[PDB]
RNA sequence: CCAUAGGUUAAUGAGGCGAACCGGGGGAACUGAAACAUCUAAGUACCCCGAGGAAAAGAAAUCAACCGAGAUUCCCCCAG
RNA sequence: UUUUGUAUAAUGGGUCAGCGACUUAUAUUCUGUAGCAAGGUUAACCGAAUAGGGGAGCCGAAGGGAAACCGAGUCUUAACU
RNA sequence: AGGACCGAACCGACUAAUGUUGAAAAAUUAGCGGAUGACUUGUGGCUGGGGGUGAAAGGCCAAUCAAACCGGGAGAUAGCU
RNA sequence: UGUAACGGGGCUAAACCAUGCACCGAAGCUGCGGCAGCGACGCUUAUGCGUUGUUGGGUAGGGGAGCGUUCUGUAAGCCUG
RNA sequence: GUUUAUUAAAAACACAGCACUGUGCAAACACGAAAGUGGACGUAUACGGUGUGACGCCUGCCCGGUGCCGGAAGGUUAAU
RNA sequence: AAUUCCUUGUCGGGUAAGUUCCGACCUGCACGAAUGGCGUAAUGAUGGCCAGGCUGUCUCCACCCGAGACUCAGUGAAAUUGAACUCGCUGUGAAGAUGCAGUGUACCCGCGGCAAGACGGAAAGACCCCGUGAACCUUUACUAUAGCUUGACACUGAACA
RNA sequence: CUUUAAUGUUUGAUGUUCUAACGUUGACCCGUAAUCCGGGUUGCGGACAGUGUCUGGUGGGUAGUUUGACUGGGGCGGUCUCCUCCUAAAGAGUAACGGAGGAGCACGAAGGUUGGCUAAUCCUGGUCGGACAUCAGGAGGUUAGUGCAAUGGCAUAAGCCAGCUUGACUGCGAGCGUGACGGCGCGAGCAGGUGCGAAAGCAGGUCAUAGUGAUCCGGUGGUUCUGAAUGGAAGGGCCAUC
């Protein structure tokens, strides 16, 4: 046959979630495209990673016209 | 260190440095051992004599480690900023 | 008679103060265009040998 | 894998060079840009040399 | 041709044996490297010659480092 | 005994008695115990001698750096918040 | 005259049976092939192991042969039982 | 190979469905007595002693504590014609 | 005729004959670190190696590949 | 065909009937000319087929003579063996049961026979796989080497063109 | 200097002649009673032959070995590293010789910044012009595009166009993610200097995920770091790189 390929896995996902306190420069999500955006006190680095730039608490939400997801760093 | 037919950490990983030979023949010398010595006058001779540093040893230096309480003249010997504070302060000399 | 220490695992590892085991990084030696100056820069400094292969560097070197 | 690899000497005189790939069958043309030169701590010009 | 080679007496000595040690002339492989050829095992096993109660080595065309030590041999460190 | 699993129709033993398998030397790390303690300890050797002498040496109280070198700090770097 | 014919000693072993812890670690019985020749046999000698010898089967080299036997390296090694 | 597709005998319930009350049934749980491990707690600890919970199937394996055998000191002692 | 002594006697091996090739004698070749010895006290009508196997009729096409023989002008090339 | 898989190719002979044999045919999977082609008198403990004589080889076995087997007296092994108070059937289950479950049958113990079972005995499976196992053998596998061969220097010198 | 020769000398190649080294398994004499051997006379060959050291070619004649693993047993076939979806059971991870496809590159602009723009497809009209070139208007709303496979993104566009440029910088890095480890990946911010923009700011390569090789040994450049008595140097170290 010649379907024996495959590739190893990268290991993504939501790595802190909703009302978790994280130091600043931690890795909230990593992702491929830009399913989250980058909310208040939050960065999108070179591969879309969102990484907190304040300590405090994880915020997800939903924002905008077109109905996305925006990760924020809750002041603490 | 062998982990099977993988190649083994101690060969991954890259040789560094050269050996100096100037190390081997260095030595250094804690503040409790000027009271040690006989005669209150440290250098090479009266520092093996007392078998302090090494019959082989060139040069020596005198730390600040521990702390000299008696009037001690040091010759020929380099010395630590901290060291020649703590000698001076107990009444000592240092020359070269 | 004494263990002969392996002279390869000498000139690769010297003991810190705490007992731990410093060594050079690896993928510094040969081809470099291709790789990002950040990560050259990251494998410039000395490192600590981990936990998990700890024991067999102790037990490549009994003299220190 | 035609894309060869090269590096820009420092015209400084100083030894420094950085290294890249150029295509020499498109782009026969020396390559020059400004790098900064670590050793006088200024941008400078930096020229395409032979790897050797 | 002289001579030399060869031959015949006489005197002195050697030959062979023996457990280990010593010096010399030759000299593997199984094994380890997780295979194997460099390398290791190892100048080991073994074979041969010679000598002695010991043998070999031995009185610097030696080290050291600008201070010095003083033939050879063996033991403990230096030092895995 | 070996196995996922054996009354197994898988292995071994006819039976009894005797013999038969984690030892020894030298180094290294950890635990317990005893001595001394910023010190501890001697090896060959001398010695009529398991005493005593012998501190040649080793480990420890300082480390950082590839190194010169610096030192309760050191390395990187022109210099580090 | 003849590596001629039939056929004993002698040399060999084609077929079957028995025997296969046998009378025998290959033989016995009934048949069979050569039987003056490239025959067979007695006595003594020569060729030694990666070597010999082979009208050639890797056959034979002291009931052992795709490298004899004895001693030594040697308690080789064995991720296997 | 032999009934051989309730384990068998046999059963018109001694089958099936629904409701109810009994009883049997294990090394489970409870009762009585005994041994040992680990934590609380107190004694005046012989450094382990009352009570008190609770635990105690076990291979590879790890930890702890012992019995018995030959020899040496104790031991020219002690036992034994 | 010979052969697997001890499961194979044959179409297998050998054979006289045929052909190719090497070898001019201190021969090639073989056993020997070498001396030497066999070949052979033989001399191309001889000796060794290879393939084929009495006798009758024959052995036809291919030198591209791999060997072997002859040539040395050119390219390349070791020690020195 | 010592060679043809398809194939017992097709036809003819022999037989009542012939996957073998003999004689042709050619669609030679994949014969072939000294790793010789095709014949060949004589020869063969050579391979295949047919015929006459002959027969217990067979239809189909029967009797007889001896040597064992059987009994008595004397001597007296061996392979094997965990222990046995060592039955049949169906099912279960290391999945083919004397040994478990259910049931049937069977008084205790020899002797002569047969060989279905005890996955019987003999030989740590030879076929198969595995081991970074071994031994030989082959070669334009790798790396060497004896030998053969080439040149420089040495033993090795003097004149001339 | 383009253009070549003389006298003598520096040493090679080829050929001829000679004897004295060397060979003689030619003849004769002696040791000798001897087809070995040695010495002598002589003949033939002759600086050849032969032998030693170094060196190129040939060399299963001989020797030491190698000839992988996965595999619904082995061989043959296929595969071995990396990326995307499903298998994968709504956090991560998860196997098969399971189902489907790709990578071993490219780019001095296809990177950075500032400013600007919006496709695919279809309808209608129009010279060559055609179902399909370029033009105008409409419908449509990303079914298009991304240097390439697939998935996740993308209108503030990450897609398209133009101006200026090298942040495809150097030393660092709070804190995380993923690995048994070697390692791989994200990262605000600090210091120096730079590009675009008036500026807030952005820029430590490319919309992201494949585009790759540890160590040893050796090469190049820089740096007294080291340098076996001393001063150098060779060698070694470090930084950059093959």
């Amino acid at each position: 046959t010649r379907n024996g390929r495959d590739s190893e896995a990268k290991r993504l996902g939501v790595k802190r979630f909703g009302g978790e306190s994280v130091l600043a420069g931690s890795i909230i999500v990593r992702q491929r495209g830009t399913k989250f955006h980058a909310g208040a006190n939050v960065g999108c680095g070179r591969d879309h990673t969102l990484f907190a730039k304040a300590d405090g608490k994880v915020k997800f939400e939903v924002k905008g016209p077109k109905n996305r997801k925006f990760i924020s760093i809750e002041a603490e | 260190g062998f982990e099977g037919g993988q190649m083994p950490l101690y060969r991954r990983l890259p040789k560094f440095g050269f050996t100096s030979r100037k190390a081997a023949i260095t030595a250094e010398i804690r503040l409790s051992d000027l009271a040690k010595v006989e005669g209150g006058v440290v250098d090479l001779n009266t520092l093996k004599a007392a078998n302090i540093i090494g019959i082989q040893i060139e040069f020596a230096k005198v730390i600040l480690a521990g702390e000299v309480t008696t009037p001690v003249t040091v010759r020929g010997l380099r010395v630590t900023k901290g060291a020649r504070a703590a000698i001076e302060a107990a009444g000592g000399k240092i020359e070269e | 008679p004494k263990i002969k220490t392996v002279r390869g695992a000498a000139k690769r590892f010297k003991k810190t103060g705490k007992g731990g085991f410093k060594h050079k990084h690896a993928n510094l030696r040969h081809i470099l265009t291709k790789k990002a100056t950040k990560r050259k820069r990251h494998l410039r400094p000395k490192a600590m040998v981990s936990k998990g292969d700890l024991g067999l560097v102790i037990a490549c070197l009994p003299y220190a | 894998g035609i894309r060869e690899k090269i590096k820009l000497v420092s015209s400084a005189g100083t030894g420094h060079f950085y290294t890249t790939t150029k295509n020499k069958r498109t782009k026969p043309e020396k390559l020059e840009l400004k790098k900064f030169d670590p050793v006088v701590r200024q941008h400078v010009i930096y020229k395409e040399a032979k790897i050797k």
